[PDB]
């Protein structure tokens, strides 16, 4: 009941709810990062876990912006969590396609709702 | 809010190099 969208490895990092000016480390290494379409919700999220922990299940609505603050980094906010989550990535190219996802899956989150 | 005021610099990692 869950189809695979796009699927990137990255570093995950959360803003420190305190300072709002330092990221912390949400994996040890790079994890797995995908994008979903839930068939059973009529949504889509993006899912990145690290064994029996889940970093990230954030679901995707129009309103959400992926800002990109370097040519390797990019954040979200995800008012559900109340988090920011920030990928590092190894390539440019990773994070613009990434990024271009995003973008995409906004659409498609209200074309879906409409 | 989750809101920024300033976007916050990237991890030290991931910065884009200055100079």
């Amino acid at each position: 009941g869950e189809q695979p969208i796009f699927t990137t490895r990255a570093h995950v990092f959360q803003i420190d709810p305190s300072t709002k000016k330092n990221w912390v480390p949400a994996s040890k290494q790079a994890v797995t990062v995908s994008y979903f379409y839930d068939v059973t919700r009529n949504s889509y999220r993006i899912i990145s876990v690290d064994g029996a922990k889940v970093i990230i299940n954030s679901t995707i609505t129009p309103n959400m912006t992926f800002t990109k603050t370097s040519q390797k980094f990019g954040q979200w906010a995800d008012s559900r969590a109340n988090t920011v989550f920030g990928l590092g990535f190894s390539s440019e190219l990773q994070l613009t396609k990434f990024a271009e996802k995003f973008q995409e899956v906004r659409e498609a989150a209200r074309l879906a709702r409409d | 809010l989750l809101n920024f005021d300033e976007l916050p610099e990237p991890p030290a990692t991931f910065c884009d190099p200055e100079e």
